[PDB]
């Protein structure tokens, strides 16, 4: 099982303050420690502290802005990292860690995008995406879907409830008027289709919906 | 504060070819080092603990070596699934630190 | 049981407690402490113990207030302990001696 | 209460004398030496203890004729006191094992 | 005797930014590091003590960090009053000795 559980997503409006979570399960000792590492897209891992839930003390990175407040539930093993009057310089992708007080990461969760906007949230409008009646067909045929008009990042594609990843090509989203877009593209030998169902799987963590939408032969 | 320098930034490999990523601490550490594989869009992961210690469910493929302040993250035979960025991490001195990581291109 | 042996019986269940504890706290104390290399739980027990015995090697040593209080308990400990065993031998040798002479 | 016991006492009192009376010298001698390090009094203190218990990380250390004269005085007081504490213990053992013996 | 390395002499800052001097030492100090602020015909001010201490009086918005030989001393958000030189000292070898001087421009 997942060791380390964190919230898909948080959406914060600059200045105000947002508390992420990092339930976790599996063997726990008393000389435990929780680390919180902040990456900003296409950049390296940062140190922001740590926290020791056996003894409650928590330390932090010297070298920067202290923005987050860590502590801990004993009873309900959670980890919590506190961080305020956040910027547009705090948007990125908070990852929690766990070490058992040897050194090493054994363990990291999938990771909180926290993104900082005034902007509200929307969830995507799915689309299918089937080839044209002239387009001609291989030992193979391409399908996918539509993903656009969401808000804020980010969104998990997957075809078949996760039965079908392969050649998969989820490309990354790109903004425009405060609305995300991308699309999701799967290749399966043309005969397998459209006898064998294919269904796009899109989940919007940060509104907290998850639609389905089946991709079948235009009329 | 040890500055783990990982160079080059990149590292373009030919399939079932060697690589090697480099990893030099400010300072002297030991073997306290420890290397994480990031795929794209997915978490870090540990690859290889203390330098050079095994790590259960990695492949045999990678391996680790160094002492005191030159490290390396070897791997034999890279394969497409290989493709990612690399970190290093001291755990030597307080506060722990990272490399800036080293994508590895095929 | 004489007591000599019973106390050095004792005197060693505390130290290793105090060893234990010693890595921990030490940990505990130190991090945060920028610089600071007394930050892992097995290493830590290690300089525990060259403390206790009072060996010191200088590879690892605490930086902060509450590192080196944490640092003199260890080495109070230790060094009353091994003391104390040797109370006992001397006890020990005593006793057979009296009687080696009829008393 | 027995002399061991006092002396025992006393020792200690004596020894943490010794500590802070040393930290303080041990400053005043190696100030003006160019690259000493036992300047600062809390780090004096620290030094004092780790040479009184004999521990000597190597972290501090002096290297003027007074600061090393400073830090035998320190040595030799350690040593005693801890190593009296172990005569009192002998003693307070030899004492009960007496007794056990119906003496 | 330590030598205390202070570059760029003079830094320019606009309002409200964060800015950062450095100090590094010939050899290696632990966190033996005092800063201080110095405004025109103003005398020396204690600002951070021991690297990263805080110290009544001064503003939160000052700050520090680093250990061994690199000293960083941060400020968030810099105002007009913290137009002034900085000096960094340190304290762990006998002579205590004092970093050149870095002044803050906006
Ligand atoms: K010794
Ligand atoms: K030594
Ligand atoms: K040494
Ligand atoms: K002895
Ligand atoms: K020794």
């Amino acid at each position: 099982q997942v060791q380390l559980q964190q919230p898909g997503a948080e959406l914060v409006k600059p200045g105000a303050s947002v508390k992420l979570s990092c339930k976790a399960s599996g063997y726990t000792f008393t000389s435990d420690w929780i680390h919180w590492v902040k990456q900003r897209p296409g950049h390296g891992l940062e140190w922001i502290g740590e926290i020791i839930p056996s003894y409650g003390r928590a330390n932090y990175n010297e070298k920067i802005q202290k923005k987050a407040t860590l502590t801990a539930d004993k009873s309900s093993s959670t980890a919590f990292m506190q961080l305020s009057s956040l910027t547009s310089e705090d948007s990125a992708v908070y990852y929690c860690a766990r070490e058992r007080g040897d050194g090493y990461f054994a363990v990291w969760g999938a990771g909180t995008t926290v993104t900082v906007s005034s902007a509200k949230t929307t969830p995507p409008s799915v689309y299918p995406l089937a080839p044209g009646s002239a387009a001609q067909t291989n030992s193979m045929v391409t399908l996918g879907c539509l993903v656009k008009g969401y808000f804020p990042e980010p969104v998990t594609v997957t075809w078949n409830s996760g039965s079908l990843s392969s050649g998969v090509h989820t490309f990354p989203a790109v903004l425009q008027s405060d609305l995300y877009t991308l699309s999701s593209s799967v290749t399966v030998p043309s005969s397998s289709w459209p006898s064998e169902t294919v269904t796009c799987n899109v989940a919007h963590p940060a509104s907290s919906t998850k639609v389905d939408k089946k991709i079948v032969p235009r009329d | 504060d040890i500055l783990l320098t990982q160079s080059p930034a990149i590292l373009s490999v030919s399939p079932g070819e060697r690589v090697s990523f480099s990893c030099r601490a400010s300072q002297s550490i030991g073997t306290d080092i420890h290397w994480y594989q990031q795929r794209t869009n997915g978490s870090p992961r540990l690859l290889i603990k203390y330098a050079s210690e095994s790590i259960s469910g990695i492949p045999s493929r990678f391996s680790g070596s160094g002492s005191g302040t030159d490290f390396t993250l070897s791997i034999n035979s890279v394969e497409s699934e290989d493709i990612a960025n690399y970190y290093c991490q001291q755990s030597n001195r307080w506060p722990f630190t990272f490399g800036s990581g080293t994508k590895l291109e095929i | 049981s004489a007591l000599h042996w019973r106390a050095a019986g004792a005197a060693t269940v505390l130290l290793v407690i105090v060893l234990l504890a010693g890595s921990y706290l030490a940990v505990l104390a130190e991090r945060g402490a920028p610089g600071a290399q007394l930050i892992t739980y097995p290493r830590a027990l290690w300089w525990s113990v060259i403390t206790a015995t009072t060996v010191g090697y200088g590879d690892l040593y605490p930086v902060t207030l509450w590192g080196r209080c944490v640092a003199v308990v260890v080495m109070v400990a230790g060094i009353t302990s091994f003391g104390l065993v040797t109370a006992a031998l001397a006890t020990w040798f005593v006793g057979r001696e009296q009687e080696r002479r009829g008393h």
